[PDB]
Parts: C-alpha cells; sequence; structure tokens
C-alpha cells in the first residue's frame, strides 16, 4: 500500500558523509545507519548519518553490531537531537546502484523492526562532478508477486520520471525491490557557506606574480607561435581540398595549428591584461 | 601504502571492481620449490673415493 | 609551528548543522566541539568533527563544562571507523573569540599537544573567509599581566577532497565562474581584493578611535606595526620608478598587440572558411 | 532509587590536609566517598556519580558515569593545594546536571565543604536562589571544622528548603577525631 511518491529527502550534509565514507573504503562495501525522521505517509527525510565500523577483511555488509548502534545513538542524543534509524547505506565501488542477494537479506532485517525502512546505495567512483548517483531502494514482498498484483499503487506521475538503469534492471529492479525518488534540501545558509567558501582567496588579487618570471613566460609562449605560425601557412594551402571528411580524419595524428595557436593566444592576452591591470590598481591603492 | 607498489611488484586485485588490495612477494614456481627441498640421501665426502 | 590549516567542507557543514540542532534558544550562545584530522609536512588538514557538550553562563566568564568522558568515549567510536584521523584541535562558533577560550585549549592540550582552534561562523553575511585558525603560543612579559599566554594566527583556507568535491559541486548547481579567464580574475581577485583591503583598513581605523575615547591605554605593539606599515608604503611614483614601470607596462602591451593580431587573422580565416561553405552550398542548390 | 543522579563536590584545599580525624582529611575524604558512592548506588541499578574539585578554579575530574571504580581511583593524585572558591563551585556542578544522560534521573549534588569556607552571604542566597528555582537540591555537608555551626551556609541551605521545601540538610561533625563512618545519615535516610 505504498504511495509511489515517497521522495526521500536526504540532506545537504548527510550526502557528504555518505560519499566520504564510500570513497574511504572504495574496494569494500562499507555500511552505516541513516538517522532521519518520518514526516508524512508520503515522504521520508534523513538528517544525519553515522558510519559503522568495518568487521575486517571482506567486501561485504554481512551484519550490523547491536552494541555499537546503541552506544553512538545513546551518545548523539545527549548532545544533538534524538533521531530514529530510518535506513542503512552501503557504497558500491563501481558496480552501479542495486541490491545484491546479501544486501536484500540484510534489508528485510531492518524492515522487520521498522515497516518503512529505506535502503540507500551510494556510488563514490561513478559520481563525477554534478551527478552523485544514489538511487535509494526498498524491497517488494514476495507474496505480491505470488499474488501477481502490481505493488506501489501509482496515483501520480511523479515516480516515473527517472528511467531505470539497464544495469540495475538486470538485477532485482521492479522484481525484488523498487526504487524511490531521491531529492535534496538546500538552503542559502548552507549554500552561501559552501559555494562562497570553496574556491576563494584573501589577498592574491594585488600580487604581481614574479614580474621577472612573467616576461620569461611570455618569451617562451611567443617563441612557440613563431614555429606554430609557420606551420599555419603549411596548414592552409593543403586544406580546402576534396572530401573534407578525409581532411577531417587527416587531423587525427598531427597537431593542428588552427587550435594550438588560438590556445596560446588566449592565455597570453589574459595573463598580461590581469598582470598589467594589477600594476595600475596597486599604484593607486598604496600611496 | 603507495610507495611499495613499484613497477614489477605482484599485486592482488579484487574480482568485481579491480582494485589493488595487497602487495605480494615474488612468487616461487612450484617446480622451483620442488627443485630445492629434494635430497634425503645425506652422502658424505668419505663415500666418494678415488676422487 | 604550523604554516596553514586546511578545513574540509564536511567539517564546515557539520558545524552549521550543530548550531541549528541545539540553537533552539534563539537569542545567543556559542557552540563548542572537537576537531579531527591529520597533517603532513607541517600543514594541518581537518576532515571530521563531532559535537562535545559545552555550557557556560555569561556573567563572570570563568565557568564552563566540557565532557571529558564524552570526548574520550566518542573518540573510541571515531577511531574504529577511521584510524588515520586523530584529534588535532577544537572548533567553536564564537564570532568574537570569547576570553575564556584560553584555558579551554589547556583542557584539549592533553589529547593533542599542539592543538588549533578554528572559529567558523554559523551565520555569515560578509566577504571574508569564515574560518580563522589560531594556535596557542606562550610568552610572559611585564606589560600585559604576570600570566601571559596568547593565540597566534595561522592562515586557513577551505580544502577539497576528491569525494567531497563531487558532492560539494553537485550540492551547489547554483553559480559558477564559468569560462574562468579574464572575467573571473577581474572579479575573483581584483574587486574582491580591494573590498578586503578596505575592510581591514577600516578595522584599523575603528581601533584608532581610542585616540579620543580611550578603550585600552595604547597597546604599544600595535602602534609599532602601524609605523612599519607606513614606511613600507611604496616610494612615491616620481623617480626612476616611473620609467621602469612604463618600460614594463608597455612591454606587456606588445605581447597583447601580437596576440590580438593573431586573433584577428584566425578570426578572418574562420569567417572565410564558413563563408565559402554556404556560398558553395547555395551555388550548387541554385 | 527514584532514579537519582548525584554529582560529588570534593575538596582539596591546602588546609584540608591536616589529620584531625585520623588519616588526615584526605583519606578521611576518600573513605567518606566510598561510604556514599556505593551507598548512592545499590538502590536503583542505574545511578550516576561525578567528583568535582573545589580548587582554585574549574577542576572537574570525572563526569556523569554509572561506573563506581573510576571515581575512587580518580580520587587519588588529588593532593590538596590552594584556596577554595565555593560560590563558583556549585555552578560548575550545576551545568553537569544540565548536560546529563537521559533526563529522567533526579538531580542532586552533595557538597564536601572543608577548609575555611569563604562567602559573603547575599550572593550565597543568590547561589542557592537559582538552584532552588530549577528542580535542584544541594547537600552541603559541614566538615573540616569550619566556624562553629557554619553560620554562613545556615542562611544558604534554608533557602533551598524554604517554604516547607523538605529536602537535603546541612550535616556537621564534631571537631574531635569523630570517624566519618555512617555518621552521614540525614540525607541518605529519607532526604
Ligand atoms: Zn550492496
Amino acid at each position: 500500500a505504498v504511495d509511489t511518491a515517497e521522495q526521500v529527502y536526504i540532506s545537504s550534509l548527510a550526502l557528504l558523509k555518505m560519499l566520504k565514507h564510500g570513497r574511504a573504503g572504495v574496494p569494500m562495501e562499507v555500511m552505516g545507519l541513516m538517522l532521519g525522521e518520518f514526516v508524512d505517509d508520503y515522504t521520508v527525510r534523513v538528517i544525519d548519518v553515522f558510519a559503522m565500523p568495518q568487521s575486517g577483511t571482506g567486501v561485504s555488509v554481512e551484519a550490523v553490531d547491536p552494541v555499537f548502534q546503541a552506544k553512538m545513538l545513546d551518545m548523539l542524543k545527549q548532545t544533538g537531537r534524538p533521531e530514529m534509524v530510518v535506513g542503512w547505506y552501503h557504497s558500491h565501488p563501481g558496480f552501479g546502484c542495486w541490491l545484491s542477494g546479501v544486501d536484500i537479506n540484510t534489508q528485510q532485517s531492518f524492515e522487520a523492526l521498522s515497516e518503512r525502512a529505506v535502503a540507500v546505495v551510494v556510488d563514490p567512483i561513478q559520481s563525477v562532478k554534478g551527478k552523485v548517483v544514489i538511487d535509494a531502494f526498498r524491497l517488494i514482498n514476495a507474496n505480491m508477486m505470488v499474488l501477481g498484483h502490481e505493488p506501489r499503487q501509482t496515483t501520480s506521475n511523479l515516480g516515473h520520471l527517472n528511467k531505470p538503469s539497464i544495469q540495475a534492471l538486470i538485477h532485482g529492479l521492479n522484481r525484488h525491490y523498487y526504487s524511490i525518488t531521491i531529492n535534496y534540501r538546500k538552503n542559502e545558509l548552507e549554500q552561501k557557506m559552501l559555494l562562497n567558501l570553496h574556491k576563494k582567496s584573501w589577498m592574491e588579487g594585488l600580487t604581481l606574480q614574479d614580474y621577472s618570471e612573467h616576461c620569461k613566460h611570455n618569451e617562451s609562449v611567443v617563441k612557440e607561435m613563431l614555429e606554430l605560425a609557420k606551420n599555419y601557412n603549411k596548414a592552409v594551402e593543403e586544406e580546402d581540398k576534396m572530401t573534407p571528411e578525409q581532411l577531417a580524419i587527416k587531423n587525427v595524428g598531427k597537431q593542428d595549428p588552427k587550435r594550438h595557436l588560438e590556445e596560446h593566444v588566449d592565455v597570453l592576452m589574459t595573463s598580461n591584461i590581469v598582470q598589467c591591470l594589477a600594476a595600475m590598481l596597486d599604484t593607486v591603492v598604496f600611496k | 601504502d603507495k610507495s611499495k607498489l613499484k613497477p614489477g611488484t605482484r599485486v592482488a586485485l579484487d574480482m568485481t571492481t579491480l582494485t589493488i588490495m595487497r602487495y605480494l612477494p615474488r612468487e616461487v614456481d612450484p617446480l622451483v620449490y620442488n627443485m630445492s627441498h629434494e635430497d634425503p640421501g645425506n652422502v658424505s665426502y668419505s663415500e666418494i673415493g678415488g676422487l | 609551528a604550523v604554516q596553514k590549516v586546511v578545513v574540509h567542507p564536511l567539517v564546515l557543514l557539520s558545524v552549521v548543522d550543530h548550531f541549528n540542532r541545539i540553537g533552539k534558544v534563539g537569542n545567543q550562545k556559542r557552540v563548542v566541539g572537537v576537531l579531527l584530522g591529520s597533517w603532513q609536512k607541517k600543514v594541518l588538514d581537518v576532515s571530521n568533527s563531532f559535537a562535545v557538550p559545552f555550557d557556560e553562563d555569561d556573567k563572570d566568564d570563568s565557568v564552563w563544562f566540557l565532557d571529558h568522558d564524552y570526548l574520550e568515549n566518542m573518540y573510541g567510536m571515531f577511531k574504529k571507523v577511521n584510524a588515520r584521523e586523530r584529534i588535532v584541535g577544537w572548533y567553536h562558533t564564537g564570532p568574537k573569540l570569547h576570553k575564556n577560550d584560553i584555558a579551554i585549549n589547556e583542557l584539549m592540550k592533553r589529547y593533542c599537544p599542539n592543538s588549533v582552534l578554528v572559529i567558523i561562523d554559523v551565520k555569515p553575511k560578509d566577504l571574508g573567509l569564515p574560518t580563522e585558525a589560531y594556535i596557542s603560543v606562550e610568552e610572559v612579559h611585564d606589560d600585559g599581566t604576570p600570566t601571559s599566554k596568547t593565540f597566534e594566527h595561522v592562515t586557513s583556507e577551505i580544502g577539497a577532497e576528491e569525494a567531497e568535491e563531487v558532492g560539494v559541486e553537485h550540492l551547489l548547481r547554483d553559480i559558477k565562474d564559468t569560462t574562468v579567464g579574464t572575467l573571473s580574475q577581474r572579479i575573483t581577485n581584483q574587486v574582491h581584493g580591494l573590498k578586503g583591503l578596505n575592510s581591514k583598513l577600516l578595522d584599523i581605523r575603528s581601533y584608532l578611535e581610542k585616540v579620543a575615547t580611550g578603550k585600552l591605554p595604547i597597546n604599544h605593539q600595535i602602534i609599532y606595526q602601524l609605523q612599519d606599515v607606513f614606511n613600507l608604503l611604496p616610494d612615491v611614483s616620481l623617480q626612476e620608478f616611473v620609467k621602469a614601470f612604463y618600460l614594463k607596462t608597455n612591454d606587456q602591451m606588445v605581447v597583447v598587440y601580437l596576440a590580438s593580431l593573431i586573433r584577428s587573422v584566425v578570426a578572418l580565416h574562420n569567417l572565410i572558411n564558413n563563408k565559402i561553405a554556404n556560398r558553395d552550398a547555395e551555388k550548387k542548390e541554385g | 532509587m527514584v532514579l537519582e543522579s548525584t554529582m560529588v563536590c570534593v575538596d582539596n584545599s591546602e588546609y584540608m590536609r591536616n589529620g584531625d580525624f585520623l588519616p588526615t582529611r584526605l583519606q578521611a575524604q576518600q573513605d567518606a566517598v566510598n561510604i556514599v558512592c556505593h551507598s548512592k548506588t545499590r538502590s536503583n541499578p542505574e545511578n550516576n556519580v561525578g567528583l568535582i574539585t573545589l580548587a582554585n578554579d574549574c577542576e572537574v575530574l570525572t563526569t556523569l558515569t554509572p561506573d563506581t571504580g573510576r571515581i575512587l581511583s580518580k580520587l587519588h593524585t588529588v593532593q590538596p593545594k590552594g584556596k577554595i572558591t565555593f560560590c563558583t563551585g556549585i555552578r560548575v556542578a550545576h551545568l553537569a546536571l544540565k548536560h546529563r544522560q537521559g533526563k529522567n534521573h533526579k538531580m542532586r549534588i552533595i557538597a564536601f565543604v572543608g577548609s575555611p569556607v569563604e562567602d559573603n552571604e547575599k550572593d550565597l542566597v543568590k547561589l542557592a536562589k537559582r538552584l532552588k528555582k530549577e528542580k535542584v537540591n544541594v547537600d552541603i555537608i559541614n566538615f573540616g571544622e569550619e566556624e562553629v555551626n557554619t553560620e554562613k551556609l545556615t542562611a544558604f541551605v534554608n533557602t533551598l528548603n524554604g517554604k516547607d521545601g523538605t529536602g537535603s540538610h546541612l550535616v556537621t561533625v564534631p571537631p574531635g577525631p569523630s570517624l566519618a563512618d555512617a555518621l552521614i545519615s540525614s540525607p541518605i535516610l529519607a532526604g
């Protein structure tokens, strides 16, 4: 009787912990517990996540330790705020985002204690710059398939927005477990304290970058255009011939002065414009 | 550690996501092992007469 | 001591989450915790942080509590998950470096003999970096007080790990200095640098308000540095310096000239390459 | 029982090391705690004890902890040296209660006063004033042979129990070498 609009909100901070722990044990399958709060009959939100110590050698999520669970949970409450374990996350190095046989088996354990537990898989290698790749999942009852009645009782065009990955579909996707849409919560205090902080400098603006070395860099770059320009002449006559596709493929083994010359010019103009501009700006700021 | 993984070092890799998980000593071919722990005879210099 | 302290985004975020989690009082109260990280070649790195309970009444700032057992017990938890990270210092919101945070360092001096406290504002609306890292340095003198022990600042910048950067840039998807060239430099260092210089200069002016209404009876040392600052001001731009500048400012213009000319030629050929394309297409078509 | 949590307030003043009871007022103190911490436990199998020094400033040794041996061992290496700052001493114990374990434990702190006490009244009433506001009863035990009857705390304890506020009581000991023993019975009995 799920609502196929779960929309598990994760965090602006729980994600960073998930990724950092995932990459730390990249060869293995680290596991942890999600500390979130159920809110609606339609949404489950996580707030914080804490890792569980690795049992040792072996790429598996075999079991959780009850005593460690209690000790940290009973310790976070007395300083932070109480939270209830809502799901567990384990990082798949590069396989993808799905649940294996062991992962399914460990999952029903959590569901037994809590009906709406959510399992999450984080991939720390596939995610590169703007894609994190999580795809939180949950199990489907075997009785339903035996009954044959389709689960999730779709009542909105919200869950069928992400095309399931073919790699995930090969495994028990929509057969032994169903994915739940995952979105994120972001606020200006979080964003402004991260975006306007990551790549910044204090006083590098008014620094003249080793004026002696600056012109030496210019001489080396310009001298490269002397030979580069000469090859440009030899690269214009032989062009504009038949089968330009033949010409296009003919530039797959030898440097093309058309692009190389422009690249050097681009760096040359910006380096001096900035370097020169700082000269006059400084001459007025300081005496 | 990423300092003992010099070129030529034997390294074990994971089955699913190939990733070095241990540097290993140079292997000894089983023939070479059998080529060393061989002699039970224990012949003494006093038996090879004439030479 | 330590040349610089790099603060990972995760630690920066776990401090904002800490304040909101306990800041239900609303009006005002600092929040204090324990930092974790590792350093190499005399450069510290801070990666993880956990909240240590801490309360202190405002009046008579010589009373405060920090749970040693909580610090010891929890560190056993963090040690098990990751052994590389070991206690390196402590953090507290403390926008103004409250006075009592010079005996607290002694409390944490046990776990990390050379610990660093990083003040990271939770409510920043400003232009400067919200991470000041200080280290304890000792020297007793006859001017200030018989017991002399003061913090010395260490430059701090926001770091980035391969895993964290993926999430951090995904979490923003808000604004980026795309096409990072002459556009970002003219704004990321030139205009911003001037803003910072003015604010720091304005900060000096505010302290010098003691000339009329004394706050502290002339710090002496602060004046000494200010005198040296003025002498270090670049010598008046009227002597042979002016010729040296022109002989170098103009020398940089020749390269700009040459670069622009090459740019025009390549631009002109590009137009010819394209223009002949549609003329050929049109001619064959009709 | 009744899910109580006590935060012991130990004394280590320099004049506290004279043996007018038997093994100086250092072992006399250590035996005193032993007969209370264990007595403090054994009623509800979930209690909590914490020892705090009344030395020159904020000196806290062990925090809120169900264990019993830690306090005893931590009591050693407590050689007395310096003055006692009572007024700023209880508050430090006061905060420990605020940042406690599961808050369903009743809060109380037993005092271990001793070498000549220093207070200016008035402020002490305020000191007792706040604690009596927030579900807190303190237990100052007269000890170390302060001024007879300690007529400075007398204005203190009554404030907490004022308005028929039955609770902890001030306990004194004869200046003679009266062994600590079970002599401390006013709070443990029913308060
Ligand atoms: Zn898995």
